[PDB]
């Protein structure tokens, strides 16, 4: 158990994937499902991907 | 993103303010003129919600404030906090107003200086492209806040019609009336500005702030001083949702739909019972939650005047009740458990209520991570009472002959006295209507 | 070397047929000429030849079990494309 | 190789060229009379790009200026950065000029000194075997730099046809016209040869300088003294791909090529945004690239005055954001990662547009190895809206009898005043048509 503390950071991690899958601070859903709605209204395309990369990556 | 414009306006309308600014800064670890502290980031997990975003690490903020008086800007910029505030968002040195003591005049000065007012206060709008919204933080009493607060709860209302509205209005005093003799009719006009020009207001009564600057602060001769010290606590209680990291209604627009029922049916409630520093010592022995929302409902720590035997026929529709920093959350479902069994809020029988209970956790700061808040929204339809009580001393004044010859000489040529007298009584009837 | 056959056979056809966009504009006064557009109407064909090409490995891209680096790249010069 | 020859024409042509040339010494790590420093080839690995090739590591500047008013070039020698000019390339002591105010003045001066102003000029063209271009960095300000810099638009044209022709011409202001009464005339005139005997212009416009000139830099009286330093910065980093070392588009026509869409439409919108000198303090704590381009789209550092309400109609169809210095790449496909999920630009609907990003090292200096810096280099179609300006108030002088018999007594026989019409409605009919 100390040697995950020192490189890899496990159950950090246990932590950290609830603040996203289940939601745990809203600040980074909320300003993600703010600019991601003018996206989702539309139905997807093939060109669907490469913009959601990086409304990710200004939501965050 | 959820970027908010404070309008700062009036003689009490800018202190009420100042000290608002200057609780952020104590909770975020920050000080006015640097940064010393690196608990401002790993123990407050959002700050560029009230605060314009930083360029060096330096959160200015997103204030304007405009008054008349001159008096209540010189006491500001000798404070080591007005470093913070900036010198070309609002005014330079030595700034102005009028005379000045008229709700005519606030009124008329708002379309010569038009140009103006419209165009340093945009510059902050256009900063974020999702603007939350206005709050008018700005007075009732006196004749500088309540004369042109309603100029700009008509213009704002279109050209930024998207836009979320509610202010944190302070009542006046109606205890003698002879310093201030005007206080019926600045005070209704704005009134009528407040629910159908405004959506939604945060009432703050000043005959219940010496019921509770007596109750427990011990003074002897009330001063001025002590008005920031109630208001600026609940101010940022207001936003630990939206300021601190929390998940539901952690938006100004999440919580005041929430609560109102209907248009011109938006008078929140308002309670907080922690304000005592002798209660610390005996905090550290796990003081819980069960006991903290048991006083809430029961009527000690409101801020309304309202009559004791008039809650039997009125229903409470919407209750929130606000707890902060250590909750220990495996109780606060057995804190709501307790609510129904004393039915101490009355339901209203034509519809469902609701009890909505919060929590965000508060600064890294001694006196906030050890002892437990409680902030209330209440909503309850007995603040007719008010309304009846400033009705009352309207229509009084009007068969006295008092300010009709003395008021209708500047921009005043036809009686719109009854039109805030019927307008007043719809909000009266529709009350008590709202309950069949 | 994106790919072994197709790609490489796909861009050196690429650098080929505007070579001979040079060659065909070098010309004294050359759009107003007959062997102008008529040396430039076998190569309005294989531009089209190359930007479908281009289209065909696109299709290789978002099908994908094959590399992430030849995907990341060729989309990122493509929304560069057709956005 | 890729040597420019710069035309420093005109009274504000000859200053935002004289601290253009006392920037580079200072990020080139050498003086105007001497070399002091070693950092000017360990750090600096191109330098014979815009100053002569050295004969004694003197680093002559290829630069010529002429002007009428010998105010402006008074102002130069007694400075010390004059000694690296030299006095035999373009005037010895003493030069003058004419009276002198009139835009005939310099269009009837070019062909009576024809002899020696293709004479002195011609000598630096034929030192490099490969000449790039020309650059005219005139004015249009005036009748100074107008006048005599529409000629040479002319006669360059077939006597250099393979070279490059694009100028960082500044605008003049139209605040009042008082002092200046004849500022739609000349501007017109050389507008006309801007377009169909020029390639490609930087447009600088004069009511957007003291929009930055407050905005940031905080003054009270607006001087000529500020003039000089939003340019010269903007200058030297439109060439940091082609002085310092860089790899794609590190030629003038390598950049230019990759914007224009077609003669005619060539009207650059220039971007910069970090000015202020207390940022540097925290800009310590890696501050990334991430935030720096989501402000160059956004209208805030522009230097071009256009409608806030006409950009939904108009598309861009090419962007470009220089960053420079420290860049930090593996997060510069990052920052382009995030452009098409907003959508600041508007597309053009009928074929692709670009975002072209491009980074070089910057000098071996702390200013500037510290603190990025974001060069934008936009071309969007809501650039008629100056050219609407412009007409709007050409055609209306010519209906109020002004100058019509003050200005066709010298050299103008014929009303060509409808050649500039319909020409500057040619350029404003094709942009709006060229979305289709």
């Amino acid at each position: 158990l100390d040697v995950l503390n020192k490189n890899y950071n496990l159950l950090e991690h246990m932590q950290a994937m609830r603040r996203y899958l289940l939601l745990g601070q809203g600040d980074f859903i909320r300003h993600l499902m703010d600019l991601l709605k003018p996206e989702l209204v539309r139905p997807a395309t093939t060109l669907y991907q490469h913009n959601l990369t990086g409304i990710l990556e200004t939501a965050v | 993103p959820r970027e908010i414009i404070t309008l700062q306006l009036g003689q009490c309308g800018n202190q009420i303010g100042f000290e608002f600014w200057k609780q952020l800064c104590a909770e975020h670890g920050i000080s006015p003129e640097g940064i010393v502290e690196e608990f401002a980031t790993e123990g407050t997990d959002r700050k560029d919600v009230f605060f314009y975003q930083a360029d060096d690490e330096h959160y200015i903020p997103r204030a304007v404030l405009l008054d008349l008086e001159p008096r209540v800007i010189h006491s500001i910029l000798n404070s080591p906090y007005a470093n913070l505030y900036n010198p070309e968002n609002i005014y330079l040195s030595e700034h102005g107003g009028g005379a000045g003591n008229n709700w005519a005049s606030g009124f008329s000065q708002g379309e010569k200086i038009h140009e103006d007012i419209f165009d340093i206060i945009d510059r902050e709008a256009d900063g974020s492209d999702s603007l939350e919204g206005f709050v008018l933080c700005h007075s009732i009493a006196g004749g500088t806040g309540s004369g042109l607060g309603s100029y700009l709860l008509e213009r704002l209302n279109d050209r930024y019609p998207k836009k979320l509205v509610q202010t944190y209005s302070v009542f006046p005093n109606q205890d003698e009336m002879s310093h201030v003799v005007v206080q019926p009719y600045n005070s209704l006009l704005t009134l009528k500005r407040l629910t159908q020009n405004a959506d939604c207001v945060v009432v703050l009564d000043n005959t219940a702030l010496n019921r509770i600057a007596t109750d427990r602060l011990h003074i002897q001769n009330p001063s001025f001083s002590q008005i920031n010290q109630l208001v600026s606590t609940i101010m940022s209680a207001s936003t630990t949702t939206l300021r601190y990291p929390g998940y539901m209604n952690n938006d100004l627009i999440g919580l005041i739909a929430s609560l109102i029922p209907t248009p011109r049916l938006h008078f929140l409630m308002t309670g907080y019972t922690p304000l005592t520093t002798d209660q610390s010592v005996a905090s550290v022995r796990k003081t819980t939650v069960l006991d903290v929302m048991r006083r809430l409902l029961q009527p000690k720590n409101v801020m309304v005047s309202t009559g004791r035997d008039r809650q039997t026929n009125h229903c409470y529709i919407a209750i929130l009740n606000i707890i902060q920093g250590e909750v220990d959350p495996t109780q606060v479902h057995k804190s709501l458990q307790r609510i129904r069994e004393r039915k101490l809020a009355n339901f209203i029988p034509w519809g469902p209520a609701s009890i909505q209970v919060a929590l965000s956790r508060k600064s890294p700061y001694l006196p906030s991570a050890h002892r437990v808040s409680g902030l209330m929204m209440a909503n309850h339809t007995n603040i007719s009472s008010l309304f009846e009580r400033t009705c009352r001393q309207y229509d009084k004044l009007r068969k006295r002959e008092a300010f009709l010859e003395q008021f209708r000489k500047e921009d005043i040529f036809k009686d719109n006295f009854d039109e805030l007298d019927n307008s007043r009584e719809i909000v009266q009837q529709l009350i008590d209507e709202y309950h069949a | 070397f994106i790919l072994l056959k197709p790609v490489f056979h796909c861009l050196n056809e690429i650098l080929e047929l505007c070579h001979s966009f040079c060659s065909l504009v070098s010309q004294n006064l050359g759009p107003l000429d007959e062997r102008g557009a008529g040396q430039l109407d076998i190569l309005v064909k294989g531009f089209s030849c190359q930007s479908s090409l281009l289209f065909r490995i696109l299709s290789s891209v978002r099908n994908h079990q094959i590399n992430p680096d030849l995907a990341q790249l060729l989309l990122r010069l493509d929304y560069n494309k057709y956005y």
